RNA sequence: GUGGCGCCCGAACAGGGAC
């Protein structure tokens, strides 16, 4: 009907093979006659071992998407697919053979041969060859290459009349016109997605948490959960995932806090399922809001109080971060989100005084055209890194061996104030922020120690609050219950106010 | 018409990551096949877009090139058409570009390019995609302005030939010419009713200037160290600095904080500490002592906004063999779109790197990885490029 | 006997930084 070369024939055995389709090439022999799909056979071979699909494992021949809220609401849908393969190289169009007997009749296959290493894209090329005449008559129909069927929308029986007539059309280069398409249920039954206009969803979805298992039934479903919970809110398995760290069979269960959490979150889902579909007319409205703990949540939706769709933000890296890490990490992602589903951008209205974070956007090492929308959630730092200073000019640092530098840091101050750090097998880089820590927690509110290392510096002038070692949180909570605070970097080997008087101590 | 083989030698197809760009691209496609220049096939086989919208401008101008492609076939085309890197670029009063860029493109296309001739067309939520966007001179492809050297070389002949003082330079989208400007803009006017002529188009103005750039002079941290911070701020920009430039000595420095005081200690200076000041201040204020520029030798970039709105961009190879000291500062319709504004200027840059050694190395820019994928189309102005969050050491230059 | 995509993780090359 129509078409559109070699490798970069061959010889393929293959294993002891089954014998209930045993007969099957002498009868799809005749029913790729008919359909001319192969021919009767020059070297050329590759494996075959499977059935009632007579495939043939190509792997040997290989060695030789959209968003179930994104589509808008017409009246019609058309899924399709004609097999939907031999339907349509010569070089190629005779080595297809195959056999295991007990003359070896292997012969010339010469049609598309499903499983080639790349048939898939060709299918999609005509695929859209037969669409672009569809467009050339009304291209006011949308198609979506999903998969190998159709995903056509003409918005009801009278367009439906006119569909008829393009799936006929679809006949001419030997295409499917079937009355049997899955237009009775809108829910996708295939391929796990409970579609419909007016909500949209995934369908596949259950938790059997009754036992206490945690080995793979765990990742199972918290990815499973998340991965579907495009429109799902109201979960999170940041905490759930971060204790899993490379196991197969470990069967050690979580936190009750987790898991009470995961008990509401596996209750919030019983709630109806109801995703919105994509409005073209008008733009969304997007809020994100911190589920506490580093967690973070975000909501897409055109319908206030009718989320089209949601979504989460707790993507961290690095050592340390704030919540405007999280923040502009979450809307890069969701604005990729945007313009995977729509393209557009939703309204980042969200509560942040949009002033206190442009001083951040101007503080940080770091485009959300976006307002501050007011709500009750707290998005902000919690220390102030001044740039003047107040503060006895303190004196902390500390060196150590290559082998092993056994901790054991130490800090002076102006006023007389000197505290060692006999950290039991500790890094230079710890230490010194270790002793920092405490030299800041006798210290008063307002407390200017100079560093002497960079990694201190890198971190501080980086407003870090969240924290992962508990002596980063430690400083986190002393730099909140503090105001005054300037901080200083300086190298050693040079020499200045104290910083060699400090530095005479790497062993000892 | 006429054409020649390749001088081909990389087979990276990948292209790139807007509803909009995508609904308004679509148009230029199919200008140029109702036209025909690029063919739209694109089952078949297994290069990058991308969209603008600059000064002077209503529509959304299409882009393509590869970076992959073009560095790996850099050698053959563009070393036998090599330029004599023409250093007339000081003595001049301003410099327009080409805004023509497809009187190259009605040239004889070529084939055996299609397999190295990658596009791309994606699709809404891979629902509707394009087969591909194709031939010789598409869109870019450096070696290919070095195909259309004998077109350069053409239309320089009667340019020059009526303005000697008028150097005629060629680039990518880009001719390179102080005298009147006026006289300037009617050489272009004449020179595009000259292409006119032998069927040439010519698609106010910026019309880049040597006369304003220059090379920003780094200054001293402070007047006098009346406190230690401003003089613990000096010493470690002068200590970092010592890289590049090495009469830093702290052969008094540190003996010069005697006590051991505080940060805002009141100071005054002594003798020889305030001679010594002077004499590093102008030491490194001096000019910059065997850095020189050679086109082999490639180079790197260096771009932060320096906290408000401003702009530390330079250019260079070796640690602390900084070849260009530019700066920015005053981005109009910007201030407050952080990446914009360092966008525009860092293209700026870009080009002042272009007449300082001819290139204009991969960057190293701040945004996030995401970020600067994400918002690298939204005001695109003119390559491969890392990403930094570094210490200051370029808080050496001024405040 | 196997793979597409995805997912949970791991390993790893490169680069930078620090000692």
């Amino acid at each position: 009907i129509e078409t559109v070369k070699l490798k970069p024939g061959p010889k393929v055995k293959q294993w002891p093979l089954t014998e209930e389709k045993i007969k099957a090439l002498v009868e799809i022999c005749t029913e790729m006659e008919k359909e001319g799909k192969i021919s009767k056979i020059n070297p050329y071979n590759t494996p075959v071992f499977a059935i009632w699909r007579k495939l043939v494992d190509f792997r040997e021949l290989n060695k030789r998407i959209p968003h179930p809220a994104g589509l808008k609401k017409k009246k019609s849908v058309t899924v399709l697919d004609v097999d939907a393969y031999f339907s349509v190289d010569e070089d190629f169009r005779k080595y297809t053979a195959f056999t295991i007997p007990s003359p070896g009749i292997r012969y010339q296959y010469n049609v598309l041969p499903q499983g080639w290493k790349g048939s898939p894209a060709i299918f999609q090329s005509s695929m859209t060859k037969i669409l672009e005449p569809f467009k050339k008559q009304n291209p006011d129909i949308v198609i979506y290459q999903y998969m190998d069927d159709l995903y056509v929308g003409s918005d009801i029986g009278q367009h439906r009349t006119k569909i008829e007539e393009l799936r006929q059309h679809l006949l001419r280069w030997g295409l499917t016109t079937p009355d049997k398409k899955h237009q009775k249920e809108p829910p996708f039954l295939w391929m796990g997605y409970e579609l419909h206009p007016d909500k949209w969803t995934v369908q596949p979805i259950v938790l059997p948490e009754k036992d206490s298992w945690t080995v793979n039934d765990i990742c199972k479903l918290v990815g499973k959960l998340n991965w579907a919970s495009q429109i799902y809110p109201g979960i999170k398995v940041r905490q759930l995932s971060k204790l899993l760290r490379g196991t197969l069979t470990e069967v050690i269960p979580l936190t009750e806090e987790a898991e009470l959490e995961l008990a509401e979150n596996r209750e919030i889902l019983k709630e109806p399922v109801h995703g919105v579909y994509y409005d073209p007319s008008k733009d969304l409205i997007a809020e994100i809001q911190k589920q506490g703990q580093g967690q973070w949540t975000y909501q897409i939706y055109q319908e206030p109080f009718k989320n089209l769709k949601t979504g989460k933000y707790a993507r961290m890296r690095g050592a340390h971060t704030n919540d405007v890490k999280q923040l502009t990490e979450a809307v890069q992602k969701i604005t990729t989100e945007s313009i995977v589903i729509w393209g557009k951008t939703p309204k980042f209205k969200l509560p942040i005084q949009k002033e206190t974070w442009e001083t951040w956007w101007t503080e940080y090492w770091q485009i959300p055209e976006w307002e501050f929308v007011n709500t009750p959630p707290l998005v902000k730092l919690w220390y102030q890194l001044e740039k003047e200073p107040i503060a006895e000019t303190f004196y902390v640092d500390g060196a150590a061996n290559r082998e092993t530098k056994l901790g054991k840091a130490g800090y002076v101050t102006n006023k007389g104030r000197q505290k060692v750090v006999p950290l039991t097998n500790t890094t230079n880089q710890k230490t010194q922020l270790q002793a920092i820590y405490l030299a800041l927690q006798d210290s008063g509110l307002e407390v200017n120690i100079v560093t002497d290392s960079q990694y201190a510096l890198g971190i501080i002038q980086a407003q870090p609050d969240k924290s992962e070692s508990e002596l980063v949180n430690q400083i986190i909570e002393q730099l909140i219950k503090k105001e005054k605070v300037y901080l200083a970097w300086v190298p050693a080997h040079k020499g200045i106010g104290g910083n060699e008087q400090v530095d005479k101590l790497v062993s000892a | 018409i006429e054409t020649v083989p390749v001088k081909l030698k990389d087979g990276p197809k990948v292209k790139q990551w807007t509803e909009e760009k995508i609904k308004a691209l679509v148009e230029i496609c199919t200008e140029m096949e109702k036209e025909g220049k690029i063919s739209k096939i694109g089952p078949e086989n297994p290069t990058p877009v991308f969209a603008i919208k600059k000064k002077d401008s209503t529509k959304w101008r299409k882009l393509v090139d590869f970076r992959e492609l073009n560095k790996r076939t850099q050698d053959f085309w563009e070393v036998q058409l090599g330029i004599p890197h023409p250093a007339g670029l000081k003595k001049k009063k301003s410099v327009t570009v080409l805004d023509v860029g497809d009187a190259y493109f009605s040239v004889p296309l070529d084939e055996d390019f299609r397999k190295y001739t990658a596009f791309t067309i994606p699709s809404i939520n891979n629902e509707t995609p394009g087969i591909r966007y194709y031939n010789v001179l598409p869109q870019g492809w450096k070696g290919s302005p070095a195909i259309f050297q004998s077109s350069m070389t053409k239309i320089l002949e009667p340019f020059k030939k009526q303005n000697p003082d008028i150097v005629i330079y060629q680039y990518m989208d880009d001719l390179y010419v102080d005298l009147e400007i006026g006289q300037h803009r009617t050489k272009i006017e004449e020179l595009r009713q000259h292409l006119l002529r032998w069927g040439l188009t010519t698609p106010m103005g910026y019309e880049l200037h040597p006369d304003k750039w220059t090379v920003q002079p780094i200054v001293l941290p402070e007047k006098d160290s009346w406190t230690v911070n401003d003089i613990q701020k000096l010493v470690g920009k002068l200590n970092w600095a010592s890289q590049i430039y090495p009469g830093i000595k702290v052969r008094q420095l540190s003996k010069l904080l005697r006590g051991t005081k505080a940060l805002t200690e009141v100071i005054p200076l002594t003798e020889e500490a305030e001679l010594e000041l002077a004499e590093n201040r102008e030491i490194l204020k001096e000019p910059v002592h065997g850095v020189y520029y050679d086109p082999s030798k490639d180079l790197i970039a260096e771009i932060q906004k320096q906290g408000q709105g401003q702009w530390t961009y330079q250019i260079y190879q070796e640690p602390f063999k900084n070849l260009k000291t530019g700066k920015y500062a005053r981005m109009r319709g910007a201030h407050t779109n952080d990446v914009k504004q360092l966008t525009e200027a860092v293209q700026k840059i870009t080009t002042e790197s272009i007449v300082i050694w001819g290139k204009t190395p991969k960057f190293k820019l701040p945004i996030q990885k995401e970020t600067w994928e994400t918002w690298w189309t939204e005001y695109w102005q003119a390559p491969e490029w890392e990403f930094v969050n570094t210490p200051p050491l370029v808080k050496l230059w001024y405040q």
